[PDB]
Formats: C-alpha cells, structure tokens, sequence
C-alpha cells in the first residue's frame, strides 16, 4: 500500500534580448569606449540652416 | 562655454622644438 | 588625419563630408 509522486515540473526561462526587441528601432548603440574621447560628456554641433 | 575644450575632441599635439618629454607647454 | 580616433562614433556622424564631418 503506497503513495505515488506523479511528476516533477519546472518552468524554463528563455529570453529575447534588447537588440532583438523592436524598441531598438528608436535608438543607436555605441562603443562606450569613445565616451572617453569627448570631454565632460558633451558633444558640440555647428548646425547651419 | 565654461571650459575652452568641453565639447571638442582632442586629435594632435604640437611639441616645442622636438618631441621629447611633457615639459613643454 | 581626423580619423583613427573613434571606434564607431565617427562612422555615426556620417561620411559624406558635404553634410556632416569633423
């Protein structure tokens, strides 16, 4: 006369990263190494109209 | 502008007379 | 001469040199 353990079940997590989501259509990635080429986190632009 | 070189990138270096050490301005 | 400095940001600013450049 016994008792049974009918199953063991675990969810598995998968991911689909940032460059795969379509929210990235809006922004452009960069190195972050050449953030050290600019000084003080600034970038100048001479825009002519 | 607070600092003369904030928004600008640094490319070259002019050394006085000869390219020896960092003593020259 | 103005190249050799960046990894990619110089490629981002554009290459045409009639519209944008360093």
């Amino acid at each position: 006369k016994f008792e049974v353990l009918l199953g063991v079940y675990t969810n598995a997590i998968q991911y689909v990263r940032f460059l795969e989501t379509a929210l990235a259509v809006s922004c452009v990635n960069t190195e972050f190494k050449d953030l050290s080429r600019m000084t003080d986190g600034k970038i100048q632009f001479r825009i002519s109209v | 502008r607070q600092s003369a070189a904030e928004g600008l990138f640094h490319s070259f270096d002019l050394l006085v007379g000869k390219d020896a050490r960092e003593a020259g301005i």
